[PDB]
């Protein structure tokens, strides 16, 4: 649900934003005991967008 | 009930100097000031002529530049304050002699003090 | 002294704050005042009538009284 | 209104009560002075009609079920409970306010009343609020001698020789009510058949002798029958009622400092 | 006896009930328990007022005679002037009285004396 | 006398039969017909007969008791005569036309009042067109259409006296037939100030007491118009379920029928369902389909029964609507205890879309965060109202993944209000769904199985027990795994011991003092738990010392009820 919020935050000032790095770490972190596989769906759908997002202009 | 006896000395307390009178003044003015502070449904109606007696008493005789009369002017002008908002909007009878006796001691010799 | 308890946590102010301990302490003001005016209020009737010779309980009336049943009245 | 009337009572984080909302209907009904001045930026008696309304609505819904076991025992002692709040309620939040705005419901509203009665002569609350709404249209001055008027003349009448008759065979705080009922009767209908309030009225200021409120009510219906009735016949009684009133003749902080005594901002037997 | 008050009743009836159960006894049975018993009557059966007094003395009359009955032997009762008897005189002449307190009266006490009656044979 | 005398020629033909009448024919007048109907229309029309109370308050039964009797006589015929003569419908046509509202005129308002009372006491001796004959259709429509003239030109008002005549002529209307069909009409009336709407608002109570005596023809005619009319419509199915609830006296089955034939009579009406609805005409439809809902039983379609499967699968479809806010979805989730995998599945899946990361992210204030607060204490109403095992499962997973960063005491509250109801068995069920469920893991028994243990009942945990002995025993003998499976496992052992001295544990004793034995604070949370089960072993067993060291509340209910909220 913050993937999109980290979205259209590297999206209206487009820096370095660690921040978001710690969001998405943070995101895929939360699986220890439980298994979350529609969360985990959602969990690789927001890493491959962040991915091509990062491709697009400078990281 | 008493206050008729303490307005005969008060007004029988100032035929001489001697300072000591008025301070005997203000000890007593206390003392109306508390009886009177708390009536019942009562001693407040003996209360309200006692104070026109008492400003016709101070306008005639205390009208003069001794200080043992001005400190009893300021404590009055206190109590009458404090009566006046105990007692409320029922001394309409009163008013405008009150406003006479204070315009005139606004231009008392006291204007000088 | 067997009441050192109380005495021990009457004051254990250091983990509460100060001017949220006067909004209580006025607050209870405010209720004491309107506890003084409702007392007043029922205490604006006669005060409570008392007695003043006990009374025995039977079927047969009890003659035997003291004189004191009869004066004090 | 259900909520109000649903708190128990109960005689010898804090429980509430019943008696601090009269202040809050108080100004709801008085409250033109600002909400002029709000509607800036008439209805009070369209608000009086809805409780009115709601009121003799809900009142007239609630079930009044007793048992055998004279013995008085009521079948749903939640609802009679939640009945005595409301009457009490009802009648101590009407005297401020003025019954013009409830001068359409004199004649229905009263006619419920007296049905409600009917089915059940026993309800001290009953005669509580009937003798509410006769000295609001006494007050507000309805009896004339309309045919509505004329029907409301009827049913007054009907109801206080009916209780007049019924009240000697009735109990303490029952009793109360009618004969509170009775001396707040306005005069014109009251002014045939004095044989039947006359001993009503004397042990009503018989009670009060021994209970205040009923006494000082029987002195101003007693100085209003004395007052707006001939005397023709109103020497005959005399004899009877003014020996009884030989009653109640056996009779017996701050300093010199100012602060503006914030003690004195704020605001019987003898009377 | 019948005042409306809660200490003075609640000491009165006490008082009452006492004195009924003393008058009752066989060795005084005559010549002053009538009074008493037709002023308990009379309060009662003759007022235009105060129906607590009517009922209250009602209870009491029945209470007497029902104490007089337990309590003393039979043949002194009916060979004193006072009896059951009497007082059937007193309400057949008592519902007939034009006077409606007469008759309600005399309709109260029989109500509250049937309970005990009912056992009589 | 008169009252008498009407009484005893009840008797006379009721008690003697029309084989026994010649005796009344022997009169052979019957001259008090012409009196009695005056009486009837007006007690001034006949001898005083004012006084108000019992007497005339029981003449109207008696009288209607009059009217059959003489219905079932011959003499009928010239009664209807001479009632028709009385009144034709024709002498009053006009009078009640003369614009009675304001303070104008009150007799027309009070001799309109009567005649209506007698017509429906006519209704009650069952006289409606044998005496009043109606048009060449079987109503007589006038009267709807002049009070809706009349509330038109009212404002362009009334008065209470106003407000119960223009009732009566409603019940009048109510006395003929096919008034379904005209009142549908006339509310749908867009006249825009609407109208119809002002009129419902109005008499609400009269419209509803009335369609009660309809079941389908009301519900078909509502479909018809559902095609484009929304608010109209939900406010009469409102009176409709409103009406239901409060009729309890006679009975309730009348909110089952209609229920029943209104999931049989939506289907073909779907203009509400999926997205072809505003939203504020869906949460209108599902708070009423709510309503709908906690009317019927819960066993009443909770399976196939009828039109089940269809409104089950729209619950399914509108609470798996992204587009749909979260609070709103909760609210409809607020109605599950009426209630297989693909319900949880799809709740699971949009729980997961619905909480991403605890509650720290969303500040206080944040309406994210308010509506997350809204959904957890619906949800455990929802709980505590249906206590359904699979979804105390999800509330336990969404519970435990971050301690104090949720109002975990609002949790364990409805864990206390949920352990001690429900059957025993069903209790067990939750216990061994949410102990294979554990199979951190910890905060699963930390949070909740102290709690419901403390809060269950005593053969439950016997019987949880004596299934769990073994998979207890055998636990007893990378590796934090094993330690906190060793923690539940303690933890619930210790729980439990307050019960009762199988009889095998003769060496758990030792099993949980071995703690202190041996010499990162994993190891210290272990000893410090299997001291406490010797805590718990010790405080049972040998006490010496020796251890090897209503009516207005039914009221209020309706209307909240109505309201639909608590």
């Amino acid at each position: 649900n913050p993937a999109e919020n980290f979205r259209v935050l590297v999206k209206q000032k487009k820096a370095s934003f660690e921040e978001a790095s710690n969001q998405l770490i943070n995101h895929i972190e939360q699986f220890l005991d439980t298994n979350e596989t529609p969360y985990f769906m959602k969990s690789i759908d927001c890493i491959r967008a962040f991915r091509e997002e990062a491709i697009k202009f400078s990281e | 009930c008493s206050l008729l006896r303490l307005q005969e000395t008060l007004s029988a307390a100032d035929r001489c100097g001697a300072a000591l009178a008025g301070h005997q003044l203000i000890r007593g003015l206390g003392q109306e000031c508390v009886l009177s502070s708390s009536p019942a449904v009562l001693a407040l109606q003996t209360s309200l002529v006692f104070s026109r007696d008492f400003g016709l008493l101070v306008f005639v005789r205390k009208s003069l530049n001794s200080i043992e009369f001005r400190e009893c002017r300021e404590e009055i002008l206190k109590f009458l304050c404090i009566f006046l908002e105990k007692m409320g909007q029922k001394i309409a009878p009163y008013s405008v002699e009150i406003k006479n006796t204070c315009t005139s001691v606004y231009t008392k010799d006291r204007a000088a003090k | 002294g067997r009441t050192d308890l109380l005495r021990l946590r009457r004051r254990f102010m250091r983990d509460q704050e100060k001017l949220s301990l006067m909004y209580a302490r006025k607050g209870v003001a405010e209720q004491k005042r309107e506890k003084e005016i409702k007392s007043e209020l029922k205490m604006k009737q006669d005060a409570q009538v008392v007695l003043y010779r006990s009374y025995r309980h039977g079927d047969l009336p009890d003659i035997q009284i003291k004189h004191s049943s009869l004066i004090t009245p | 209104l259900i909520r109000i009337c649903s708190k128990p009572v109960v005689l010898p984080w804090k429980v509430p009560t019943y008696k601090d909302y009269v202040d809050l209907f108080r100004h709801l009904l008085s409250s033109d002075q600002m909400m002029d001045s709000i509607l800036a930026d008439s209805l009070n008696h369209l608000l009086y009609d809805e409780f009115v309304k709601s009121v003799l609505k809900i009142v007239e819904k609630l079930d009044l079920t007793l048992e055998i076991q004279a013995n008085l025992h009521p079948a749903k002692p939640k609802d009679f409970s939640a009945f005595i709040n409301l009457v009490e309620f009802c009648r101590e939040i009407l005297p401020e306010k003025q019954a013009e705005f409830f001068e359409p419901w004199v004649y229905s509203f009263s006619y419920e009343l007296i049905l409600q009665s009917t089915r059940l002569p026993l309800i001290s609350g009953f005669y509580k609020l009937l003798s509410i709404t006769v000295r609001n249209a006494k007050k507000i001055k309805y009896f004339e001698g309309d045919p509505e008027k004329y029907s409301c003349f009827a049913l007054f009448v009907k109801f206080g020789k009916e209780v007049a008759v019924k009240m000697k065979q009735y109990k303490d705080e029952l009793l109360a009510s009618c004969l509170t009922f009775l001396l707040s009767l306005p005069h014109n209908i009251i002014e045939l058949d004095v044989r039947a309030y006359v001993p009503a009225l004397q042990m009503a200021f018989k009670l009060g002798l021994s209970y205040t409120p009923l006494a000082e009510v029987g002195l101003n219906a007693l100085e209003e029958w004395s007052i707006y009735i001939d005397r023709h016949v109103m020497q005959p009684y005399y004899k009877d009622i003014l020996p009884c009133l030989d009653g109640y003749l056996k009779t017996s902080f701050n300093k010199v400092v100012l602060k503006h005594l914030k003690k004195t901002k704020n605001l019987s037997l003898e009377e | 006896a019948c005042d409306v008050d809660q200490v003075t009743r609640q000491l009165y009836e006490p008082l009452v009930m006492q004195l009924i159960h003393w008058f009752t006894n066989n060795k005084k049975f005559e010549s002053q328990d009538t009074v008493a018993l037709l002023e308990a009557i009379l309060d009662g059966i003759v007022d235009p007022v105060d129906s607590t007094l009517r009922d209250f003395c009602g209870r009491c009359i029945r209470e007497f005679l029902k104490w007089s009955i337990k309590q003393i032997t039979p043949q002194q009762q009916e060979k004193s002037p006072v009896n059951t008897k009497s007082l059937f005189k007193r309400l057949y002449s008592l519902a007939l009285h034009p006077n409606a307190f007469k008759r309600l009266g005399a309709s109260l006490a029989f109500n509250n004396i049937y309970r005990e009656f009912r056992e009589e044979e | 006398v008169v009252v008498r005398i009407m009484e005893f020629t009840t008797t006379l033909l009721n008690t003697s039969p029309e084989g026994w009448k010649l005796l009344k024919k022997d009169l052979c007048n019957t001259h008090l017909m012409r009196v009695l109907v005056q009486t009837l229309c007006e007690p001034a029309s006949i001898g005083f007969n004012i006084g108000d109370v019992q007497v005339m308050a029981h003449l109207p039964d008696v009288c209607v008791n009059l009217m059959k009797a003489l219905k079932m006589s011959p003499y009928k015929d010239i009664l209807e005569t001479h009632l028709r003569e009385k009144i034709t419908a024709q002498s009053i046509e006009e009078l009640c036309a003369v614009n009675l509202y304001g303070p104008d005129a009150q007799v027309d308002r009070s001799r309109l009042a009567a005649v209506v009372s007698a017509c429906k006491q006519l209704h009650r001796a069952g006289l409606l067109h044998n005496i009043l004959p109606s048009q060449s259709t079987d109503l007589h429509h006038s009267v709807g259409t002049e009070l809706l003239s009349l509330v038109y030109k009212g404002i362009a008002s009334l008065d209470l006296s106003c407000k119960q005549l223009a009732s009566g002529l409603l019940e009048l209307a109510f006395a003929f037939g096919g008034l379904c069909e005209r009142l549908v009409s006339l509310l749908l009336n867009p006249a825009v100030l609407s109208h119809g709407e002002y009129f419902y608002s109005l008499f609400s109570e009269t419209i509803n007491t009335e369609l009660l005596k309809n079941l389908d023809l009301a519900v078909l005619e509502l479909m018809q118009s559902s095609v484009d009319n929304t608010k109209m419509v939900s406010a009469v199915l409102n009176g409709m379920l409103d009406q239901s609830f409060r009729e309890r006296a006679n009975q309730k089955h009348q909110g089952l029928k209609l229920a029943t034939t209104i999931l049989q009579h939506w289907k073909k009406c779907d203009s509400w369902w999926a997205k072809d609805s505003p939203l504020e005409t869906k949460m209108a439809v599902l708070a009423l389909l709510a309503k709908i809902l906690q009317i019927d039983s819960s066993v009443s379609f909770n399976t196939s029964h009828g039109s089940f499967p269809e409104v089950f699968t729209t619950y399914i479809s509108l609470l798996a609507d992204t587009k749909l806010d979260l609070h709103l979805k909760g609210q409809a989730v607020t109605l599950l205890p009426f209630f297989l995998e693909e319900l949880r599945r799809v709740l699971e899946q949009l729980i997961v879309a619905h909480f991403p990361m605890q509650s720290r992210e969303f500040p206080p204030g944040t309406p994210r965060f308010n509506n997350y607060v809204d959904c957890m204490k619906k949800f455990l109403d929802a709980l505590e109202l249906s206590q359904s095992p699979m979804l105390l499962e999800l509330m336990t997973e969404v519970l435990c993944r971050e301690q104090q960063h949720v109002m975990e005491e609002l949790f364990q509250s409805s864990f206390r209000r949920i352990a001690r109801r429900g059957s025993c068995v069903t209790q067990v069920g939750l216990l061994e769904s949410v102990y294979e469920m554990f199979r951190t893991r910890q905060s699963f028994v930390d949070r909740s199985l102290l709690t419901l243990l403390w809060h269950c009942s005593l053969d439950a945990l016997r019987e949880f027990f004596s299934t769990i002995v073994v998979d207890a025993i055998d636990v007893l003998k990378t590796f934090d795994t094993q330690i906190t499976k060793k923690m539940g496992y303690y933890k619930i052992l210790d729980v439990m011991y307050s019960r009762l001295p199988n009889e095998l544990t003769k060496t758990l004793i030792k099993l949980c003092y071995d703690a202190f034995t041996e010499n990162l604070e994993r190891r210290r949370l272990y000893h410090c738990a299997a001291y406490n089960c010797a805590i718990s072993v010790i405080c049972c067993v040998f006490n010496e010392l020796k251890f090897y060291q209503s009516t207005l509340s039914e009221e209020m209910s309706q209307f909240d009820f109505s309201t639909g909220v608590q």
